């Protein structure tokens, strides 16, 4: 009962914009924590003592860490792939 | 922290049986990607047989069917059969004209 | 012929089976027929289905819906693992037992008409067992029903004039009776529903017999202990029990006095840890659910 | 489908049946019934499974590791095993139907009776086969089988088993019966074999075992009642150990060429 | 021996239904006189106590263990054809040997019986069985069934739970210790005894010897502890008790009430390899109830 | 209707690979037979050769018949895996991991 709406043949079968998941940095959350804890218990205040010796540690070398997650969608290869198998195209 | 927020926790009912996959994160997104409102035929009195027509002066089962601003739902959201939809909206525009909705 | 030859196929041997593959709400049961392929026909993906399995899958067990659609594959999920629950059940060697104090479903009981005394109840949940029948469909049973009954209005008017005459002249409260085993009587000889889909006892769980108790080199075993898991840090809301993971089966867990501690300290990841626990008794329900009643077991 | 191997000379099995050791209904008894009993239970146990495409021996090596399928590892057990037993103590593995082969001496190879006297600290074969029979007698009080068996190390030893215990696979050796008493000295063997099993990683808790059966009697009831009798079974256990086949036995020890 | 002679077992007549007198004379009396030689030849004292008194006496000692398995078999094997008495079916020895075919048949054990205790009288013992079992074809099935299971020598006892788990003035009065909570089907292996209470905790105990005989040698050693050894032999020892507790306390013995012998001493001679089934059908059709209801002891009625 | 009154005998593994369609020389005078297992499927050709011989007339009480030939063959089959369990362990059979274990580890 569901409406399956079933699409004309298609000249293709791809993605605009793949939707990726981007891992957020460690060292701007660090610091988005720290700024945090300086707001409520004050700038230097020994309460955030240890966010800043972690701050401290994740930035040392680069500013935003090793990022290592760059990834890219596969979505498009395998949409182009399958498609002439699964569009239920009828025969020729 | 000994807390975790609910959408991160699934809580398995009693009498039912479960597999090791039944712990992880898939069976989270699994079960928020697979969630329909499939529940409502059997609570939906407009998907049951009745005729919608003979509810025009009912106004509080078809405010169950309208916006907050009473604004007829599309058949998309409704899951109503064509004849259903369409008798629906006839009553409730004539609840509307008579002074009820 | 090879008509005859299909019908005994192994695949016409698999009941047609439409359900979601895919299924999110509450499970109770299988839902779906695990199919096994041996390793070497698995290296060749063979499965004896229409087509060959992808190589990607390695796993040995699988279940589908259809052999082939209009995407040009099988319908299919490579899982088996309902079968490892039953096994899982058998490992715990707790029979299970009617909480009714019921006839043995496996057995061919003589039973007698102790409970036909409700042919009111009964003959009538055929029209009224309509809980979830078409508005049409089930107005069908009104005057298709209602020609039937009517064509035996000859016979009751006769038997009901020769048998129970007084009751014809005096009150109504026993004629009602007579027309209630009337139908039934004239209806024991129809065919309504004469095949019961529901599940029989264990539904194919459990064949295991109660009363055998488990020999053990240390001496007969009194009370089965089994390993499991805490799900929950707070009892389920509105019951005096908590819920325990034990051979993928949800138990109720009763406590002897106190939680332990271990609860609180954990909090939202109690289920991270393995607790012992005692399988009291196990019960059937009409959905098709095992009741397992479990006691968290605790060094002392 | 398991079925029962054909023997080598079965029209004189059947009518003579195993001189010096069982008659012509013993051998029936133990051989062209036992083993379709057997056979038959084995195929209604593992038809329509993955399990009835592999002989008897490689089942009980893929079972033994499984405690819900011993009902399975004690009939693959037992089919491997009387047919060990059944071939050590046949007239002539070879088909003399034709050639009427009425000469079959078989004696102890060079080889087997070196590692006799290197693993028995100088005994005799003689002296070990009595140390057989005295082993049958006190450690298997009902049924099961005696072996002797040589291990990874070259070193021949006498195991011997309770009902269907294979001899290849220690966690399912059977030597000690648990519904008597055991001394602190069984006890700890048993502690220490349960060691060795929680040491493997597999997922399966498998541990690897090289023992090969050399020479296998079978002690069940099936094998001497009928000819021997209640109480007589040492009688029985001397007449198979001295009228062994040692062609058989004798191909059975690795000797590397 | 005397000491082992039942009035209904006598030497060169057959027990009409179940054995022939070929297979009564292997089954009991060639089996009795060696089982009695061997048990003469481990004891001299087996002619002096009762065999009850020797099983529970030289019980859970290594050195004394041929005395108890010769001593346990001997008594299994009378308690056994004690309960028989014979069957109006066809003599063994009459009938044609079942072959192959037979593992074939569908037994017919949920939907018919005979042979009930009740039709004889033994009434009491119905309604225990019943109360137990839920129905006397589920004790039939389940008995026939668990004995048949059996590969080798062992027994299928029909036992009763003594609500005496207290442990203190036990064994003190013939009638308030003599109560039964509720019947059971238990099977023993080889020379296994059907009691309990003279061999629960075994293993536990020697397994506390081997924990400490090695914490002995690991402080000699000089090792400190261990992570989790003293949480797997902790968890291991608990296991072992909280296995054997009984409902109130842990002491749970049983009272034999019957015993199928399901060795093939028995039944290989008359029903050959094909036949124990037939063997256990006949069994059950040649059992005296009334032997079986006065070993009953009185029920329990704390409820 | 089978698989809906027992809905874990769909849990027992079923192999769809045929060996040999013209070698099942099967007698359906009983429901075990060599070479096949025990299953629904022994269930319904016993069912049909009941309505073929005549023994009964209405489908459902040859269909009942099988049923409680099923049941029997399933208890005998039940109590000979647990037994064989327990004899084993009384003779000092190891197991490394049983069933129950390899759950708790996944």
């Amino acid at each position: 009962k569901p409406p399956v709406y079933r699409l004309p043949p298609l000249p293709r079968l791809k993605v605009k914009k793949p939707i990726i998941r981007q891992e957020a940095n460690k060292c701007l959350v660090l610091m988005s924590n720290l700024l945090q804890c300086w707001s409520s218990y004050g700038h230097m205040s020994p309460k955030c003592a240890g966010l800043v010796t972690e701050l401290k540690s994740c930035t040392s070398e680069s500013a935003l860490g090793k990022r290592n997650n760059v990834q890219k969608s596969n979505i498009n290869y395998h949409a182009a792939r399958l498609y002439d198998r699964i569009n239920g195209k009828p025969h020729d | 922290t000994k807390k975790i927020d609910q959408s991160l926790s699934k809580k398995l009912p009693k009498g039912t049986i479960y597999d090791p996959f039944d712990f992880s994160m898939g069976r989270i997104h699994l079960d928020r990607k697979y969630q329909a409102n499939k529940n409502s035929n059997r609570n939906d009195i407009m998907k049951s047989g009745a005729n919608p027509l003979e509810f025009y002066a009912r106004p509080r089962i078809l405010s169950r069917y309208v916006t907050s601003t009473g604004r007829i739902q599309h058949r998309d959201i409704t899951g109503l059969s064509a004849k259903n939809q369409r008798r629906l909206s006839k009553a409730i525009r004539r609840c509307q004209a008579i002074g009820l909705m | 012929t090879l008509a005859e030859l299909l019908g005994r196929s192994r695949i016409a041997q698999v009941a047609n089976n439409h359900k979601p593959l895919t299924y999110t709400g509450k499970k109770f049961h299988p839902t779906h027929q695990i199919i096994e392929t041996k390793p070497s026909t698995l290296y060749r993906q063979e499965w004896g289905l229409k087509s060959a399995i992808p190589s990607k899958i390695k796993s040995r067990y699988l279940v589908y819906n259809d052999l082939d659609t209009l995407e040009r594959i099988t319908t299919f999920e490579p899982r088996g693992g309902t079968q490892w629950n039953r096994l899982r059940f058998q490992e715990m060697g707790v029979p299970i037992v009617s909480n009714i104090g019921r006839q043995n479903p496996f057995f061919k009981y003589i039973s007698r008409p102790e409970d036909e005394s409700h042919a009111k109840l009964s003959l009538f949940k055929e029209m009224k067992g309509d809980t979830d029948i078409s508005p049409a469909a089930m107005k069908k049973r009104l005057k298709k029903i209602t020609a039937l009954i009517r064509s035996f209005q000859d016979e009751f008017k006769e038997w009901l004039v020769e048998n129970h005459p007084d009751e014809l002249k005096l009150n109504s409260n026993k004629l009602e009776d007579y027309v209630v085993k009337f139908l039934n009587k004239k209806l024991e000889t129809k065919t309504n529903k004469k095949f019961n889909t529901e599940i029989i006892g264990t539904g194919g769980l459990s064949y295991s017999l109660p009363g055998k108790l488990k020999n053990s080199p240390n001496g007969v075993i009194q009370r089965t202990v089994v390993p499991g898991r805490i799900l929950n840090v707070v009892k389920e809301n509105n019951d005096n029990k908590w819920l325990a993971a034990i051979g993928g089966f949800v138990a109720d867990v009763v406590f002897f006095q106190s939680p332990p501690s271990s609860f609180n300290s954990m909090g939202d990841f109690i289920r991270m840890k393995t607790f012992l626990f005692e399988i009291l008794e196990a019960s059937m329900e009409k959905n098709g659910s095992v009741s397992m009643h479990a006691r968290l077991l605790e060094p002392q | 489908i398991h079925v029962v191997p054909k023997l080598p000379n079965s029209k004189a099995l059947l009518q003579n049946g195993v001189p010096n050791i069982l008659s012509s209904s013993g051998f029936k008894t133990v051989w062209f019934d036992y083993q379709r009993y057997l056979c038959d239970k084995l195929t209604l146990a593992t038809a329509g499974q993955s399990l009835e495409s592999y002989y008897p021996f490689h089942i009980l090596l893929k079972t033994a590791g499984n405690p819900l399928q011993s009902n399975i590892f004690n009939l693959a057990s037992s089919i491997h095993n009387n047919h060990l037993f059944v071939e050590n103590i046949l007239p002539s593995a070879v088909e003399h139907g034709t050639n009427s082969n009425a000469v079959v001496k078989t004696e102890p190879s060079r080889l087997f009776l070196s590692k006799i006297k290197d693993s028995f600290n100088g005994s005799d074969w003689e002296v070990v086969k009595e140390e057989m029979i005295y082993r049958a007698e006190n450690e298997v009080l009902g049924q099961g089988w005696l072996f002797l068996v040589e291990n990874n190390e070259k070193k021949l030893f006498i195991l011997t088993s309770n009902n269907n215990g294979t001899p290849y696979y220690f966690p399912r050796n059977q030597s000690f019966d648990l519904n008597s008493a055991i001394s602190i000295d069984e006890f700890a063997t048993l502690k220490q074999m349960k060691e060795l099993i929680g040491k493997s990683t597999k997922l399966n808790g498998k541990v690897q075992d090289w023992t090969m059966p050399i020479i296998c009697v079978n002690l069940w009831d099936h094998a001497y009642l009928h000819d021997y009798g209640v109480g007589n079974r040492s009688k029985y256990v001397k007449n198979v150990l001295d009228n062994l086949n040692w062609s058989v036995v004798n191909n059975r020890i690795f000797s590397g060429i | 021996s005397t000491r082992y002679a039942l009035e209904h077992l006598k030497e060169g007549a057959p027990l009409k239904g179940l054995f022939s007198i070929e297979g009564l004379q292997k089954a009991w009396f060639d089996r009795v006189k060696y089982l009695d030689a061997k048990l003469n030849d481990c004891t001299n004292e087996a002619q002096q106590k009762p065999l009850e008194t020797l099983i529970h006496e030289n019980s859970k000692s290594a050195s004394k263990k041929h005395i108890v398995n010769y001593a346990s078999s001997l008594y299994n094997l009378k308690f056994s054809m004690s309960s028989l008495q014979g069957c109006i079916r066809t003599p063994p020895e009459e009938c044609p040997r079942l072959g192959p075919e037979a593992l074939l048949q569908t037994p017919d054990f949920n939907r018919t019986i005979s042979n009930e205790p009740l039709t004889t009288g033994n009434e009491r013992l119905q309604a225990a069985l019943i109360s137990s079992f839920g129905s006397l074809m589920e004790f039939r099935t389940l008995l026939i069934n668990s004995n048949l299971a059996i590969s080798g020598d062992g027994f299928t006892w029909l036992v009763a739970r003594r609500q005496l788990d207290k442990r203190a003035m036990r064994n003190d009065m013939p009638n308030r210790d003599i109560e039964y909570d509720k019947l059971f089907i238990l099977n023993t292996y080889n020379a296994g005894t059907p009691f309990n209470f003279s061999t629960s905790g075994v293993m536990n105990e020697l397994n506390n010897q081997y924990t400490n005989m090695e914490k002995q040698r690991a402080k000699e050693a000089g090792n400190l502890e261990d992570s989790e050894m003293t949480a797997k032999q902790a968890k291991t020892k608990f296991i072992y008790e909280t296995q054997q507790k009984g409902f109130s306390g842990k002491e749970v013995s049983y009272i034999p009430l019957l015993a199928i012998d399901a060795s093939p001493k028995t039944w290989l001679t008359d029903y050959g390899v094909f036949g124990k089934r037939e063997y256990l059908e006949r069994v059950w059709d040649s059992i005296e109830w009334k032997i079986v209801e006065s070993r009953l002891p009185q029920r329990t009625k704390i409820q | 209707l089978f698989y809906k009154q027992h809905p874990w005998e769909l849990s027992r593994p079923k192999i769809l690979v045929e060996n040999e369609i013209g070698d099942e020389n099967y007698d359906w005078s009983h429901m075990l037979q060599i070479g096949r297992p025990l299953d629904g499927e022994s269930v319904i050709q016993r069912t049909m050769y009941l309505i073929k011989t005549k023994q009964y007339g209405d489908m459902v009480e040859a269909y009942d018949h099988a049923r409680y030939e099923f049941y029997a063959l399933r208890m005998q089959e039940e109590t000979e895996q647990q037994v064989a369990l327990e004899e084993a362990e009384m003779f000092g059979s190891l197991f490394g991991v049983s069933a129950i274990e390899h759950g708790i580890q996944k």
